Formats: structure tokens, C-alpha cells, sequence
């Protein structure tokens, strides 16, 4: 039937269904048809999905972590020893309501995560997290006064997808690159950060120049910030500094070249440590620091 | 000691603003986006008022409205205001010949005229007016006082010079002055029937009046005996102090902190200035006395209540305040 088929599908799509909630609609739509009233046929074929899923990704780290969840839920379904049926009713609901969710979410932190951007505050933006956006256009609907400074980050060029995103809305804008970043920590009042996934140490799982961000930051003790949908935990402690799950190069040197096309190369995922990051943003109340790992402790129950 | 009376002479100093007062009352008018009236009912409440008494005559209708509309016509509160409806404008002197033919003054009563915004605490107050009223028995009102702004060069509508005891704090003479704005007379004549009575002679034009009075129940009968006496500071009490009754004392009381009187537009302008800073410790925007007022204290003395819009890459300045539901578009200063 497919699931990496499905989730080819989400091209044009996006920015409602979210990324990893797509992914967790396809696993409840592969779940309900050949009857999750077995625990053995069902749940070996669904764990050989997300195997193959894994096999089938490139750079992508949230898709991963999505399963966890859904999986967590579908055990605690049955935990009362209820009826067969009800149980089994209330888990194939709970793929819909599960999206659903993502919008109930989005709806508590755009008026929570508002609070932070005070009276007139120069921001310097990096990466392009949902939540992170969002709390910058309801800040604008909440008539708040901020200015914003657009970081050139090198993935696929998000910079200049970011400042095209940023100019549809109404709100003054200029690019800045990663190199000269440190030369603007002294006219920005607060840095913000979009994350692909959180720690279970209370680091973070970024893009192409965020723990660069962290350090100088720290450097300029103007504060770090990181907003997402609460989501995106995996069970990843990262232990050092240049250590990651990769499907292509882990720093390459290459060979005596004249044409010119073997150069690229350098890390693309990057990891900060906990003691960069002042402040963490998400649908699951305001906190931080140990917060990530008692949510990762109270799921896992482990 | 408790139990307490107080009087607001409103329908006071009308006029004396040139271009308002014409539509709406004197103490209508606000100060920081609140009316004048508010801020002398919160001295009452911190004072300690049990009945509350005020006087309106013209602009009445728009009086009784907004008390209606007050927070203090509700049961829970500590005082109850009760308005005197008389001719129109009167002297001071006429309102108290017809408060005594009324007859509800009991002990110790309040007198304040003109609105007054002071940090001062009452208590202590009370407790220094009943310390000398039981030195001796003919004692009748006390008036507060303040340190000026070193120099009183700018203060040119209350030239009030005090002479004081050093030991009794007891007043010997009032007198306007001309001087800076019109330079045309230089003399001023003292009585010297109290000169060995007193000794400590102590003169002094660096005090600001503040016309707020603790009076016993011997000043309506008084008035209505001595119906000549128009005023209460300018005729009056250099009548009390003249022999008109051998053996009677009036008060002065010496306060460090903050106490100003409004009168005029550019002692308006000076006391609002003072309420922007903080000179009135107590008496800031951010606390919120009205109950609708929802302000927030910032940094470099700006205020800001809810709902405040503002467009970008605007400046502001320093002491500044700005209301509820507001708009502002650019390039603004």
C-alpha cells in the first residue's frame, strides 16, 4: 500500500500539514486496513515500514521521531485492558485528531511565545521553524513593534526563502551572512532559532550554522532562543560536538582535482550543547533547561 | 480619634483656568488622563474619611453624574459623598454660614480647597494636630506646608510669605508680593503686638501653600459671627492672629515631601511634570487607582497602558504617557 509514496504525495502542499504530522497520518492510514485487532501481523508490519522509511531517508531526523510517539500511544490505547473494539476505535480516530492537534498547538503558543518580543526589539532570525514564523506574524497582528535581520543560511538557500517570506507580511528586513553574524551582536537585542529536533540532553538538532550562533551569542551574552511544535524529541544523545546520524559525507577530503567539482563537502547538521540555549519555546508550557528529558523520561517510562 | 468629616470646596477657582471651564466643571479636568477630584478622594481614603461633603453649584448636574458613575456610590465603600447644591459662585465665607444653619459638623472636620495630589501620610498629621490641641484649649485649624525648589523664581502667583515659630509652629503673617513680574512695591508692614510672645522669628517665601485643613467645630461658628471674612488664607487667618480673640492659635505645618496645590496652568504643567518623574513616590501611573486604567511602568520614565499601538522605526522621549487604544503612524517624536 505504501507510506514513502504517501508522503512523496505532500509536494505543494505543506505549512498546514506539517512535516512529521503527515508522516504520522500516513502510518494511522496504513494501520487501519488490514485490521489492528492483531498485535503481531500489525505491529511487526508497521515497525518494517518505518525501517524501510529510515532506508529511504536522505537528511531528514523528525520523521523518526514522529513514529515513537504514534507507536507510544497505540500501547497505551489497550493499557486498561478494555474492550477490543472501542480501544481499537479511539486509535484510528486519533490519526486525524492527531493533526488536528497541530493546529490547537500553533493556536496556544502565537499567544504565548508573543510575550518574549517586548517594546521595540531589533531580531536576528535563523533557520524556518512553523511555530518560529508564526509567532512573528501574530506579533505583527498583535500591532507590536520589532525589526527583524534575516541570517544567510546555506542548505538548499533559506536565507533568501526566509526574506521572501518575511516581505509578504510588512516588516523591514536586510540580509545579513553567517560570516559577518558575529559582527551584528551588539545592535540585535535577542536571537531566535527554528529547530529540526531537541535533544534528550537539552541540546539541539540544527542546520547548516546554529551552534556558531550559540557560541557568539554567548560570547555577546545576548540571549539564544529555540520555538517549535512539541514533537520533535528523539531518544539521540549526540556526545560530541561533530557526531550525527548521516546518509552522506562526514567531512570528506577529496583528491587532486582540475575541472573543478569535487569540493561541496562540509557538515550540514549541526550540534549546540545545552548551556547555549537561555530560553525554549513550545506548546507544552514555557520551559527549558532539564524539561526535554522528564518529557522524553514520563514517555518512554524508562 | 476616629470618625472623620470631610468638605471638598469645588466651585472654587473656576475661571482662574481663562479658556476652559466653560461646558464642563473645574476638577472634571484630568491630570493624567484622570480627573482632579479622583486623585483628592484617594488622599481622603488613605486619610481615613468616614462622610464626604462637596460643593457644587454651576456645572452641578455634570458633578452628581460623574459621583453617580464613581466607584464610591457602591455599599463597600469606607466613605459616603453627600453634594451641598448652593447659589451661583459664592465666597468661601458664604458656603460656611450655610453648612452651619445645616448643622452636621462634629469634632474635628476637613476643609480642603482646590484639588491637592501629595505622598504625604495623614496620620502623623492628626496625631501632631491632637498633640497641640491638647497643649491648650482655644486652638482651632491647622495648614500644611512644603519646601519649594530651592528658589521660588518661577513661582510668581503664590508669593506667600510665612512667618513661623521655631518652638510652636504657630503662623504670625500672610502676604502677596508683586515683585519679579511687576516690579512697583518693595514694603511689606508687620504687626509687633507678638514680639516677645514669639522671639523666634522665623520669615520665610520658600514654602508652597497646599490650602488642606484640619478644623475644630469653633470655625462655623465663627464664620457665621464674623460674616465679613470672605476668604480663609488672605483675610482670615491675619484676622485670627490680629486679636480679634485673645488666647487663639492657628497651626503651620512643615512638610520635606511633596505637596502642591493647583491654581494655575503653569503650576499644572510643573505638578504633572512632577507626576511623570517620580517625585510622588506613591502616586505613580502604574498602580492603577481608577481600576480601568491598566498602565505598565517602562524604563527612561515612559508609560504605556494596554491596547498601545504604535507604527515602526518611531522614537519616543523621556517622561512620557500614553493612553488606551491609542494610534500612532510614523516618523513620530
Amino acid at each position: 500500500f505504501n507510506i514513502t509514496e504517501t508522503y512523496l504525495r505532500f509536494l505543494e502542499e505543506d505549512t498546514e500539514m506539517t512535516m512529521p504530522i503527515a508522516a504520522i497520518e500516513a502510518l494511522v492510514t496504513l494501520l487501519r486496513i488490514k485490521t489492528p485487532e492483531t498485535a503481531a501481523e500489525m505491529i511487526n508490519t508497521i515497525k518494517s515500514s518505518t525501517e524501510e522509511l529510515i532506508k529511504s531517508i536522505p537528511n531528514s531526523v523528525s520523521l523518526r521521531a514522529g513514529c515513537d510517539i504514534f507507536m507510544r500511544f497505540v500501547l497505551r490505547n489497550l493499557h486498561l485492558y478494555g474492550d477490543w473494539e472501542n480501544c481499537k476505535q479511539h486509535l484510528i480516530e486519533n490519526g486525524q485528531l492527531f493533526v488536528s492537534r497541530a493546529k490547537k498547538s500553533r493556536n496556544k503558543i502565537a499567544e504565548i511565545g508573543v510575550d518574549f518580543i517586548a517594546d521595540d526589539d531589533i531580531i536576528l532570525v535563523h533557520g524556518y521553524s512553523r511555530a518560529v514564523f508564526s509567532l512573528l506574524n501574530h506579533a505583527a497582528n498583535k500591532f507590536i513593534r520589532f525589526r527583524c535581520v534575516v541570517t544567510e543560511s546555506r542548505p538548499s538557500k533559506q536565507g533568501n526563502q526566509l526574506y521572501t517570506l518575511l516581505e509578504q507580511k510588512g516588516i523591514p528586513v536586510t540580509l545579513i551572512v553567517d560570516s559577518a553574524v558575529g559582527a551584528v551582536i551588539d545592535k540585535v537585542d535577542k536571537v531566535f532559532v527554528g529547530a529540526e529536533g531537541v535533544a534528550e540532553s537539552g541540546g539541539i538538532i540544527n542546520l547548516v550554522g546554529t551552534y556558531s550562533v550559540g557560541v557568539l551569542a554567548h560570547n555577546a551574552r545576548k540571549p539564544f532562543y529555540v520555538v517549535t511544535e512539541s514533537h520533535k524529541f528523539v531518544r539521540m544523545f549526540p556526545l560530541s560536538s561533530d557526531d550525527l546520524p548521516m546518509a552522506g559525507p562526514p567531512l570528506d577530503f577529496t583528491r587532486r582535482t582540475d575541472d573543478l567539482e569535487d569540493a561541496l563537502r562540509g557538515p550540514t547538521i549541526d550540534y549546540t550543547a545545552q548551556e547555549y540555549i537561555t530560553a525554549l519555546i513550545t506548546d507544552l508550557g514555557v520551559l527549558t533547561p532539564s524539561a526535554v528529558s522528564e518529557e522524553l523520561i514520563k514517555m518512554w517510562y524508562d | 480619634e476616629d470618625r472623620l468629616q470631610a468638605v471638598v470646596l469645588t466651585d472654587s477657582y473656576e475661571t482662574r483656568f481663562m479658556p476652559l471651564t466653560a461646558v464642563k466643571p473645574r476638577c472634571l479636568l484630568p491630570l493624567a488622563n484622570v480627573p482632579l477630584i479622583e486623585y483628592t478622594l484617594e488622599f481622603l481614603a488613605k486619610a481615613g474619611v468616614h462622610e464626604v461633603f462637596l460643593i457644587c453649584s454651576s456645572h452641578a448636574n455634570q458633578i452628581n453624574d460623574y459621583i453617580e458613575n464613581s466607584k464610591w456610590n457602591l455599599p463597600w465603600s469606607p466613605f459616603k459623598i453627600t453634594t451641598i447644591m448652593s447659589p451661583e459662585a459664592r465666597c468661601t465665607g458664604d458656603v460656611m454660614r450655610d453648612l452651619d444653619n445645616r448643622g452636621i459638623i462634629t469634632g474635628d472636620f476637613i476643609l480642603v480647597s482646590g484639588d491637592v495630589l501629595t505622598n504625604i501620610d495623614f496620620s502623623k498629621m492628626l496625631e501632631f494636630h491632637k498633640k497641640m490641641h491638647l497643649q491648650d484649649k482655644d486652638h482651632i485649624s491647622t495648614m500644611c506646608l512644603s519646601k519649594a525648589s530651592t528658589y521660588p523664581k518661577t513661582r510668581t502667583i503664590e508669593p506667600a510669605a510665612f512667618v513661623l515659630d521655631k518652638s510652636t509652629s504657630r503662623c504670625i503673617y500672610y502676604q502677596d508680593l508683586p515683585l519679579p513680574s511687576s516690579r512697583e512695591k518693595t514694603s511689606i508692614q508687620i504687626d509687633p503686638e507678638l514680639l516677645d510672645n514669639v522671639d523666634e522669628f522665623v520669615i520665610r517665601n520658600d514654602l508652597i501653600d497646599c490650602r488642606i485643613d484640619i478644623c475644630t467645630s469653633h470655625v462655623p461658628l465663627i464664620f457665621q459671627e464674623n460674616f465679613d471674612y470672605q476668604s480663609l488664607r488672605t483675610d482670615f487667618v491675619k484676622g485670627v492672629i490680629s486679636s480679634d480673640i485673645l488666647g487663639k492659635h492657628i497651626y503651620a505645618y512643615l512638610t520635606d515631601e511633596y505637596a502642591v496645590r493647583v491654581e494655575s496652568w503653569q503650576t499644572y504643567d510643573t505638578i504633572s511634570q512632577d507626576f511623570l518623574g517620580r517625585w510622588c513616590y506613591p502616586l505613580v501611573l502604574d498602580s492603577n487607582i481608577q481600576d480601568d486604567q491598566t498602565y505598565s511602568y517602562e524604563s527612561r520614565h515612559i508609560y504605556k497602558e494596554k491596547d498601545v499601538v504604535l507604527a515602526q522605526s518611531c522614537k519616543i522621549g523621556k517622561c512620557t504617557a500614553i493612553g488606551s487604544g491609542t494610534k500612532i503612524g510614523e516618523g513620530t517624536k
